[PDB]
């Protein structure tokens, strides 16, 4: 799901993360 | 900004967020 | 030494009065009780015509539970001694039991009781029990058995005064106040016949110096053979309690037990009821001889244990089978025996065939009695056979298995809660011993919060360190560095936490103590007061009284969700010395007009070290003349005058998350003197005076005042400097004497001083007689009169007299009178702020007008 | 009826503002918001030059998060007037959230929010925070959701003076510093256009007014076409949440959903993105049609429920599965939309494959919003397949499926912990439930202690009646007679207990309540004072204040394991008037010679009524006169100078049981007065007075006393009596009226008023001369002694006195002189214990006797 | 006393005990 | 069983309960 979905519950990586940026 | 884990939570990981993409967020529709 | 001990014994068997007094017959010539004496169920005692001072020794215990119609235990028992507790009756070795008519024990002869303790229940007007020392009479290690309750107490006991021996050790010891304890001294500890003469160690019980001059025991402390004490029996005897007999002899003997009679064993000296681990009885009951395999296995139906006495029952029997769990339900007061009455109990036992449970127990410390056992099969579990080993509601246990023990769990899942001195991490120990190996034990089953939480144990340690001090501040400074977010690199000072929310902040207490030593908080305790959560990790703490020593320790605190706790320890200090208080109950008062005499005390705090006291006394003008005044018109004399917070983050925390889930998308002063005096121009006295006092002071006087005048008394106490106050505070802060209230004396006998000197007269010529006078060196008060009187030298005549406001008269040389012909006598006194003073000596003139 | 709206609409579609200024550009035009508009992580609002009046409404709700650079939404807000909440994220209309840069709101004209509560957090420069009514503004039913906290509000908001509109319930509604908010009256609440002026309710939130009488609707509360409002639409149109739509205009529009866009369907004469229950969409999602069967058969996996928005996902869903349990984990704070944000989630929902979970959850009522709910399958149960239905921990759960709702239960088992509100009967009602139809559950699976302990839900009722009461003292009696071991009958409002012992005793609470409102006891709480256990059932309340009321309430205490609790209701009474307090500031003063004056005041507790008000003043005269004095030497002007609590019961119960299993075996004050004056002998004074007052009176005088003297004054206060103290006991023990203190005024009322008078002289013969004088009418405080004076009636005399000690100038017929030739005059007074009096006149006499 | 069920305990048992028959007991030997 | 065996746990009759104080 979402970045709480996906981070902060089974920690995600720095790379996969950047998935949330570049307009 | 090196591990692959970093269980980033609460106001960590919008401080995070706001630094790892320091420029723009896509927008919802 | 080996010698003779009082008289020749007859022991007999176990005694049960029971029913009627008509029992008693069955109990004469029986020196001591080779087995227990109970008394139950009399209905009236009171018929018993006799005393039986010949029974002096009971071996197991005395029960007296019901008995009815009896006053007192002297009468059955003038010479009861000892209570050896060979054996016990669920632990106790005395029980005095629901009897409605028992006002005193009457124990005179009692003096030692080797095992077990006391018990006295329901014995309403039973008095002067609460008077004795029990845990002198009982064995040392051990004394907590001494339980008793619902004596009287409340009001009408009040009589248990004693013969008040009298008021030893502070208190009553007595049974009753026609006698009183007979103590005995530390070098014999409850070894002796009266308070200076002391036994020998060879006696048990008291011993009487018999008619050649020599010591005889009352009892042998070991054993007992033809009279005589020795260590050990004779060969060919065996020891049966407190005495040696042949092996014909102790198969004869029996000992009652749980509805059970068990003959005696003559077993490797000893005469035995039970044969030793690895032994088991022969087939004709004769003797004991080595078990196949090491150990005869048992079998025994498993139930309930609801007190010690049931857990005897189980004794030398190694396997529990049955469906039933083995319900353990011990509830006892105090730590007594129970581990070792369940020890002789259950030691032998090695697999439990049932699942173990342990509800409900007051205590139990921990589950090491079970000394032999390796396997609980579980093979039936219960509670929908859920589990195989059910631990709860313990209010006293805290750990479950001896140290690195290990036994195995062959089925079910273990349970437990609300056992607040188990710390979890004990629990866990068995994580590697259930078969089922489970890596860790799921919240359903191990409590998270309801257990251990009165234990000392989960404590993460902060390293808190004190930064500074001061007057009434100090900051404290948590040095342990959090792990806040991620685990990067851990093992820095852990003290983690996963998400930067779930911690709130430190929390800090503090509480003066002197004595440094207050204990953590428990949840009504007020003695701690506590600061607001801290994120940072500094605190101040303000409005300390100055040097007072301050008890704080620090703790986190965090979402009940969380489970990262940590504390540390509890640490003190002192502020800093700050200012001394005013000084307490200052006068002033006179010794003479120029001595004066100053009286304090310092009933308040100094706050730090009195270095010295300071006084410092200076006067005050007086008031001048006044012309809205009259006088010698009108006379005058004048006296002188003189919480939680769960909630509220927590939906926040949830909040944030939602919307985070959503936000995102991907693509008058003294401040310094010198001690010194002022003295008057003419030198008479002092104005002033200011001077240091030691610290041992409290009154002193001040002389060479000026008379007729107010001192203001000015008083101090100084207290001492910290170094680093010293090298730095120059002028600043200071502060380093106390405050101050000005103090006016009311000097009697100031007054009547110098009075008035050199009076002579004078004529013009009905002449008119100008009378001059001197003012004294120092105006008796300031002066707003002077009175002059005078007489005619001749029978009869009154003393006229009259005044003037002075300093007018001396323009005329003096104070002009109309006078007539004569011999006349003339007298003066001063009239001031002070009053009258005194009239001078007389001087004379002769009037003779010419024409 | 029927109204024109302001403006004419031009809106457009949901809104986001993201990342930078130049996106603000997307705000032009539109009047009205037709979705949401959020702002977030615009790093610097400040260069914004421009504001966007036009903007008045928005249909869901607005967001700030995160945005930097902004000082106020007064700026971005001009004329935003009504939040509608059509779409509600997370029960919240309004949220400001973390923003560094914000202080004031602006949001000058905001007036109405129709759904949801508004969240304001971590803001540090927000002032006003507390400012405004936000529940006026809310709909007025569910207003609790208004949350606000980390505003800055602690000390550095020192500019929070607002225009003191002003203080109205003393709190200043203001916007800024210097705006505030226009309240309505109720009769166009939130629908007002200024203070008063208000608005029909066709509107929503007012309406504009203009000189030509054109009123015009802020926005359509109902619905709006062609810019005039109706109830509902015209006929071929379709309502889209703020105006009437065609077929074509709702295919085209548009709302975003969790990461989704829906298309609005004309359906019944609405466009909605969603059919309604019974009906799916059309393969052309053009319209919809009704489900197959009834039900549309959609299913979801199971998952976790963080928040409310979360649930919105699992709308229309009627079958969840999955091994995953369907955890609810909600945290509110007062949960406000809770229940039917899950009700619009959940409603669906019938039968779940997976097990449900309800594990930590604040602010959720009950399960009733499982609304067709019919059977938990429970096929892969949570925790190793034990449990089918897990609850725990849910600070505010109290009720599970609503009334006459059933649901089955295939496999697992409940469990149920640490659940305040949750009453264990209300649990019990699962037991017909499930499938295996246990009787009870077992102490495993639910909390017996832990759940429902805060809910007053198995308290058993207590006949609990007040016996008799007193000045100080009550008896309580409880009627209930409770079961003691046999069952006697049951169904006689029992109360039983299966063991004597078990049963502690009852415990009497009490304490002073005017109101009789006190709650009862939660654990510090220290308003109740509370006796020892009783086990008789009566208890003697004592040392009580008189006449105060008192609350108590019974509770019974029985050992922990026991169960049979029962209470009583919280009933109140008072105690009787018992007897008044002394008279609060007591003085008295002399009016003149004959009137006194009292005042006094009655500041402590009267008890009672004070009935009346009563003074007796008493003249207690000086001694005769006293001989140690000195006349005309020594005169005066005389002024007037005068816990375990059951681990004792436990151990006893268990070793009474081991030992009855061993023992045997089978085979001068007012007491009385009435209104009254005294006259003096001769009837010119009162010598004492004594009457009675109204309860009106604080201060009253008294006449016609005499001359110089010390009249005692005592004063009282007397309470009312009840009937039973007058009929049902006679008049003994009185204490009637209050403690006294005497009062004492003894000054030298008022004048000279007479001292001496009727002066003549004569002579025996330089003959002596006789003066004679008259005493006063009484003695003007004793006399003493007689002042006599005479002078020469020639120019330079003087007078001269004597004195005399009273009564021996009589023998004489006046006192004796010797006086030389000439006319004199004579003058006499009297001084007495009281002092001075004033010289009477003069009467002169000549000197010539013959040779 | 003719009821049979009698869940009896404690002092209650106690005190049955002698009602029930005042006589005596067997004592334990 | 002794007398807490069968009486106070489970439920015993008097009659039964006769059998402690036979004479
Ligand atoms: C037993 O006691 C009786 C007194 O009742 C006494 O006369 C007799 O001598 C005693 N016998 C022995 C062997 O002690
Ligand atoms: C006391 O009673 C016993 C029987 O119980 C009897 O043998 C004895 O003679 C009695 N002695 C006296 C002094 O009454
Ligand atoms: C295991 O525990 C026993 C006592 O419980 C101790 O004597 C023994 O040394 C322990 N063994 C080890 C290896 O620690
Ligand atoms: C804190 O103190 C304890 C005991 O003094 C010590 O063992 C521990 O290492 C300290 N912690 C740190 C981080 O130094
Ligand atoms: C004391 O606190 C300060 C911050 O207030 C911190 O920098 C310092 O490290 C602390 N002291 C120690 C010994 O860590
Ligand atoms: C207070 O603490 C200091 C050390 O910080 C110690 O010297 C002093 O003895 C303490 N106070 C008392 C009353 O012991
Ligand atoms: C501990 O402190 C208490 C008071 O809190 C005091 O009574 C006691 O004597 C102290 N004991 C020690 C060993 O400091
Ligand atoms: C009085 O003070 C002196 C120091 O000036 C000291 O030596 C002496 O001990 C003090 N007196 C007493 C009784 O302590
Ligand atoms: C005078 O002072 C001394 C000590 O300085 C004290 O003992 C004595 O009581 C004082 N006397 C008076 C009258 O104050
Ligand atoms: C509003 O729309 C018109 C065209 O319909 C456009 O010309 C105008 O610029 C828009 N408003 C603003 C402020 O630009
Ligand atoms: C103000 O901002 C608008 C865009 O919203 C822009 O068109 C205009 O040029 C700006 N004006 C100034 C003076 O910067
Ligand atoms: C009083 O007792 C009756 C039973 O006789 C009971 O029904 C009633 O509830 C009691 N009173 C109250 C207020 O409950
Ligand atoms: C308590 O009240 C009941 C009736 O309500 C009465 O029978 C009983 O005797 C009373 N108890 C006392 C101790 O007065
Ligand atoms: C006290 O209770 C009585 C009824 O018993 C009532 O009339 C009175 O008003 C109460 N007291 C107060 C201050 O209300
Ligand atoms: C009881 O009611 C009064 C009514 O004036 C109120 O002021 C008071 O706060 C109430 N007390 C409680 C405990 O509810
Ligand atoms: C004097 O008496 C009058 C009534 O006669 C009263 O109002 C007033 O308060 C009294 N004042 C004093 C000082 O007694
Ligand atoms: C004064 O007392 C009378 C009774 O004598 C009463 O009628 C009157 O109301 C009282 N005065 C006032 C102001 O109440």
């Amino acid at each position: 799901g979402g970045v709480y979905d996906e981070c902060c519950v089974k920690t995600c990586s720095y790379l996969e993360l950047a998935i949330y940026c570049l307009p | 900004l090196p591990p692959g884990n970093h269980k980033l939570c609460g106001p960590a990981l919008s401080d995070a967020m706001d630094v790892v993409c320091p420029h723009g967020f896509n927008t919802l529709p | 030494p080996t010698m003779r001990l009082s008289q020749n014994v007859k022991p007999c068997k176990s005694m049960d009065i029971r029913n009627m007094v008509s029992h008693f017959n069955q109990l004469e010539n029986c020196t001591v009780i080779e087995g227990f004496l109970l008394i139950d169920l009399i209905n009236d005692a009171s018929p018993l015509n006799r005393s039986f001072p010949k029974l002096t020794e009971v071996t197991d215990y005395i029960i007296i539970y019901r008995v009815t119609g009896l006053h007192s235990l002297s009468k059955i028992f003038p010479n009861l001694s000892v209570i050896r507790g060979n054996k016990l009756f669920d632990g106790y070795a005395l029980v005095v039991y629901s009897n409605f008519d028992l006002m005193d024990l009457g124990l005179h002869k009692l003096r030692s009781i080797t095992r077990g303790g006391v018990r006295i229940e329901k014995n309403h007007k039973l008095c002067y029990d609460r008077t004795i020392d029990w845990l002198e009479i009982l064995a040392e290690n051990e004394t907590q058995l001494v339980v008793l309750t619902e004596n009287g107490k409340e009001k009408e006991c009040r009589l248990s005064k004693c013969p008040g021996c009298q008021l030893h050790n502070n208190r009553r010891l007595c049974w009753n106040s026609k006698l009183c304890q007979t103590k005995c001294p530390e070098k014999c500890r409850n070894n002796c016949i009266d308070e200076h003469t002391c036994c020998s160690q060879d006696c048990l019980g008291g011993c009487v110096i018999d008619k050649n001059g020599n010591e005889s025991c009352i009892s042998c402390r070991n054993v007992s053979f033809n009279n005589i004490c020795m260590d050990s029996c004779p060969k060919g005897y065996y020891q049966f309690d407190s005495r040696c007999v042949t092996a014909n002899e102790c198969i004869t003997l029996t000992k009652f037990e749980t509805n059970s009679v068990y003959s005696g064993i003559p077993y490797n000296g000893q005469c035995i009821t039970h044969c030793p681990t690895g032994y088991q009885k022969s087939e004709n009951k004769r003797m004991c001889e080595p078990c196949p395999g090491g150990k005869c296995d048992k079998e025994c139906s498993s139930g309930l244990i609801d007190s010690l006495e049931r857990a005897r029952e189980f004794h030398g029997c190694t396997i529990i089978t049955g469906t039933e769990p083995l319900t353990i339900s011990i509830k006892r007061e105090s730590g007594a025996h129970v581990m070792d009455e369940l020890k002789y109990g259950l030691a032998a036992v090695h697999k439990i065939q049932s699942s173990l449970m342990v509800h409900l127990t007051y205590g139990l410390k921990s589950l090491k009695f079970f000394q032999s056992l390796t396997e609980i099969s579980g093979d039936p579990p219960m509670d929908a056979d859920k589990y195989a080993l059910y631990v709860l509601d313990n209010r006293d246990l805290d750990e479950l298995w001896g140290p690195n023990q290990t036994v195995f769990i062959r089925k079910g899942g273990v349970f437990f809660h609300f056992n607040p001195k188990l710390c979890v991490s004990t629990i866990n120990q068995l994580l590697p011993m259930l078969a089922s190996k489970p890596k860790f034990f799921e919240k359903s089953d191990v409590g998270a919060d309801s257990n251990g939480n009165r234990g000392s144990c989960g404590t993460a340690v902060l390293n808190v360190t004190l930064q500074s001090v001061g007057a009434n501040s100090a900051m404290l400074n948590v040095t342990t560095k959090v792990e806040i977010g991620e685990p990067q690199k851990p093992s820095n000072a852990t003290i983690v936490f996963k998400d930067p929310r779930a911690f709130i902040g430190f929390v800090f207490y503090h509480m003066i103590d002197p004595y440094g030593n207050s204990t953590k908080s428990s949840p009504c305790d007020d003695r701690w007061k506590v600061s607001s959560p801290e994120k940072s990790g500094v605190m101040v703490l303000s409005n300390l009284i100055p040097y007072t020593n301050y008890s704080y320790y620090v703790r986190t605190m965090a979402i009940s969700s969380e489970l990262t706790n940590a504390e540390s320890d509890v640490k003190n200090f002192r502020t800093n010395p700050g200012r001394p208080s005013k000084v307490t109950e200052v006068v002033a008062t006179a010794i003479s007009d120029s001595k004066i005499n100053v009286t304090w005390s310092y009933l308040d705090k100094p706050y730090g070290v009195l270095t010295r006291y300071f006084i410092k006394a200076k006067l005050i003008n007086r008031p001048t003349r006044n012309n809205n005044r009259d006088y010698c018109t009108e006379p005058l004399v004048k006296a002188m005058e003189n919480e939680y917070d769960d909630r509220k983050v927590q939906a926040g925390m949830e909040f944030e998350n939602a919307l985070q889930n959503f936000i995102f998308v991907p693509n008058d002063d003294e401040n310094t003197y010198k001690d010194e005096e002022d003295l008057s121009s003419n030198k008479q006295f002092y104005e002033v005076f200011a001077k240091e006092l030691p610290p041992n002071q409290t009154h002193f006087v001040f002389e060479k005042l000026r008379h007729f005048t107010r001192y203001a008394i000015f008083v101090v106490a100084c207290r001492e400097e910290i170094p680093s106050e010293k090298l730095r505070d120059t002028s600043f802060k200071k502060s380093l004497c106390s405050d101050y209230d000005t103090v006016f004396q009311t000097t009697k006998r100031k007054k009547f001083a110098d009075i008035v000197m050199d009076l002579k007269v004078d004529l013009e010529h009905e002449s008119p007689v100008r009378v001059r006078w001197t003012p004294p060196v120092d105006p008796n008060g300031e002066i707003v009169t002077y009175e002059v009187a005078y007489k005619l030298q001749k029978p009869d005549q009154v003393e006229e007299k009259k005044c003037i406001p002075a300093a007018d008269f001396n323009q005329t040389a003096g104070y002009l009178i109309k006078l007539n012909e004569g011999l006349y006598s003339f007298r003066v006194r001063a009239n001031s702020i002070a009053g009258y003073g005194d009239f001078t000596e007389v001087e004379h003139i002769k009037v003779e007008p010419p024409p």
